[PDB]
């Protein structure tokens, strides 16, 4: 399971 | 042993050609498992090992849905990092990021890993505390002061203490019996004659698993630091490995130099001599 | 950032004449990602060579295996030619099979 909404810079 | 999740992720800009490329693969034990290609005919997750088709499509329809959203996310950040660097419109950039946990024998995790780079240089890391950030410049400082702001440690923190924990401990239960196996080297030694009479004695190790592997030259217990010419480990393409280690020597000289190979599938190592 | 790719030249199994085998083309080390990569016999373009398999190691420098399938004989060469941002012209690399 990849983290998934990886956060916007 | 001591085991890793890790996924590997890349968005690569191409304006005037179409929209980015965006990939993630994921490894296990540095094997990989799994894959998302934008530029695949049809785009989905898809199993790169065989205890993958182990998985029912509600597995793949759900990574593919984050795969499909990581995707339009990445898109954006290469847009806001064009900003914060003051780049023209025209270029191609990269984001890279490695999201991974590794886990020993307690089954709890040891380390967490989410850092991530900008045209193939350290942008951003989250800290061994699992809580702070570390950034490589002016514009990272950005991301950070964005990132605090809205707690995004904690939001990786649940996922890499938790998910990623018990997807690791899933993954191998069902592939151990490739993950954990273990293929011994078979090694051998050419004699190639050189100008002004030398000769090149070249170790090779193949058909190994896993990667991890040792190669020593010697003259009776001193080991070839300087001369050793050294591949890096490559692929077979069937999930074993090959390398090489090569020294000059001179011509009648060859049978006083001796040849090592250390790997987890040898108790020993392999002596090697030339013939 | 640009990195001068290595490229290596082999064949999954050990050779032997008339047995079927695969032939690696191995290109590590390059940034950015965008490369191009053929495989030839006798000088000439091999079709349906996958250049897909490709990633990244811990140091951001980008990887990629190519293979093809390919009956060995003892006249035929082989080579692998890369084309990269980095390079002023494509280098080609030999299969070597006495290596
Ligand atoms: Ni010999
Ligand atoms: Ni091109
Ligand atoms: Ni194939």
């Amino acid at each position: 399971s990849v983290f998934a909404i990886f956060a916007a810079l | 042993g001591p085991h890793s999740l890790r996924y590997f992720v890349t968005a690569v800009s191409r304006p005037g050609l179409g929209e980015p490329r965006y990939m993630e693969v994921g490894y296990v034990d540095d094997t990989e498992f799994v894959r998302f290609d934008s530029d695949a005919e049809n785009p989905r997750y898809e199993p790169r090992a065989r205890w993958m088709e182990q998985e029912g499509p509600e597995y793949w329809e759900r990574e593919t849905q984050k795969a499909k959203g990581n995707e339009q996310s990445f898109r954006v950040d290469l847009r806001t990092l064009l900003g914060y660097y003051n780049q023209s419109k025209g270029g191609s950039h990269t984001i890279q990021v490695i999201s991974g946990c590794e886990v020993g024998s307690d089954g709890r995790l040891l380390r967490g890993y989410q850092q991530y780079a900008y045209d193939g240089c350290d942008y951003i890391a989250l800290n061994e505390d699992l809580k702070t950030w570390t950034a490589a410049d002016m514009a990272a400082l950005i991301t950070k002061h964005k990132w605090e702001q809205a707690g995004e440690a904690e939001r990786l923190r649940a996922y890499l203490e938790g998910t990623c924990v018990e997807w690791l401990r899933r993954y191998l239960k069902n592939g151990n019996a490739t993950l954990l196996r273990t293929d011994s080297p078979k090694a051998h030694v050419t004699h190639h004659s050189r100008p002004e009479d030398k000769v090149t004695l070249r170790c090779w190790a193949l058909g190994f698993y896993p990667a991890d592997i040792t190669l020593t030259w010697q003259l009776n217990g001193e080991e070839l630091i300087q001369d050793m010419e050294l591949v890096e480990t490559r692929p077979a393409g069937d999930g074993t490995f090959q390398k090489w280690a090569s020294v000059v020597v001179p011509l009648g000289k060859e049978q006083y130099y001796t040849c090592h190979v250390y790997h987890q599938g040898l108790p020993e190592p392999l002596t090697l001599r030339w013939e | 950032i640009q990195k001068t790719p290595q490229i290596q030249v082999y064949s999954r199994h050990p050779p032997e004449n008339g047995k079927p085998n695969i032939l690696n083309c191995y290109v590590t080390q390059f940034h950015p990602p965008h490369i191009e990569i053929q495989m030839l016999k006798n000088g000439k373009k091999i079709p349906k060579v996958e250049m897909s398999d490709m990633s990244f190691s811990k140091d951001w420098s980008f990887y990629i295996l190519a293979h093809t399938e390919f009956t060995p004989t003892e006249t035929d060469t082989y080579a692998c030619r890369v084309k990269h941002a980095s390079m002023a012209e494509p280098k080609t690399v030999y299969w070597d099979r006495d290596m």
